[PDB]
């Protein structure tokens, strides 16, 4: 009675899993590898007088 | 005259370099002021993001 339902269950959760596997794969090759970076900035706030530099 | 000048010389140097120290200081008022307002900004936006994304929750 029951066959055909419990196939295309399986076959259509097996899809669903395939689908999340391989797109997890490639979330999951690097995660923290390809974090952030920090980007300092200093707005010349250590100035300490005059410099070499013929700007000032 | 040489110490009124001398005295000058370096009541404006220190001048020089009081002023450099407030302009540079004020300098520093406004590079804080951005950084003040572009991350007041960016917390009122993580606020208004997040107002959004508790609303969204």
């Amino acid at each position: 009675m029951q066959a055909l339902l419990g196939a295309r269950a399986k076959e259509s959760l097996d899809l669903r899993a395939h689908l999340k596997q391989v797109k997890k794969e490639d979330t999951e090759k690097e995660n923290r590898e390809v974090g952030d970076w920090r980007k300092n900035i200093d707005a010349l706030s250590g100035m300490e007088g005059r410099k070499k530099k013929f700007e000032s | 005259l040489d110490k009124y000048s001398e005295a000058l010389k370096d009541a404006q140097e220190k001048l020089e370099l009081a002023e450099k120290k407030a302009t540079d200081a004020e300098a520093d008022v406004a590079s804080l002021n951005r950084r003040i307002q572009l991350v007041e900004e960016e917390l009122d936006r993580a606020q208004e993001r997040l107002a959004t994304a508790l609303q969204k929750l």
